Formats: C-alpha cells, structure tokens, sequence
RNA sequence: UCGUGCCUGGUGUCUUGG
C-alpha cells in the first residue's frame, strides 16, 4: 500500500543517504547502540585525519 | 547534586512504568522489584569514571 | 634414529611534550 511503501522508501532513503554522509542539516544521525555516531564513507575522507 | 537530580528522576520513571504494567492486569504491584538499583549506582560510577557529566545515551 | 613457525585490537576523550 502507498503509505507503508512510502515509509519503507523514506527510511530506505535515510539509510542509503546516511551511508555516504552522516551529517545532515535538520535530520537525525545514524548511531550505534554502543552510543556513538557511525563513521560514514565521507567521514573516512572529509577531515584532517581522513 | 546536578547529577543526583537526574538520576533520581530516572528511577521515578522506572517505578512509574512498573506500577503501570501491574495495575492494568488488575493485580497488585510491588516496589522492591520496581526500584532499579542500577540507576544511581551506575550513573554516579559512570560520570565519575568517564568524566562525562550526563547520561550515557546523551553523552555527546 | 628425529624437521612444525609472524602472530598482533578498533573506537573515543582528558593530561602532558617542543
């Protein structure tokens, strides 16, 4: 149904989008249950240490 | 004192849900099991250990 | 009188060095 599929593709939109980039303006952040934000592919190469 | 406020509030949230799950059955509820010891004992011990002045889930 | 060998830690934070 359109509503449940929309929830599936929006949360899919969230996980795929957070994979590359875990720093969105006005968007929740991907975090491990171990209490830390995930290092996305962009975070592997963004900063001074990437 | 800043800590102990929040840590005591947490345990009032525990005893809350524990009273609820138990009255709704129409049974009676017991506070000894409701009292989550690991709030104080671990929160203190945590903040004094890491240095993070907060809760473990909002530690950033 | 004998014949086998590189395993091997990641994450954060405070202190301190020029």
């Amino acid at each position: 149904a359109a509503h449940v599929i929309a929830e599936d593709v929006k949360l899919l939109q969230f996980h795929v989008a957070t994979m590359v980039d875990n720093e969105l303006p006005g968007l929740p952040r991907a975090m491990q249950k171990s209490g830390r934000p995930l290092k996305s592919l962009k975070q592997r190469l963004k900063g001074k240490e990437g | 004192a800043f800590l102990f406020r929040g840590m005591f509030k947490n345990l009032l949230k525990e005893v809350r849900i524990y009273a609820q799950k138990f009255i709704d059955r129409g049974k009676d509820f017991n506070l000894e099991l409701a009292i989550k010891t690991r709030i104080i004992s671990d929160g203190l011990k945590y903040s004094l250990a890491t240095g993070n002045w907060g809760d473990q889930k909002k530690a950033h």
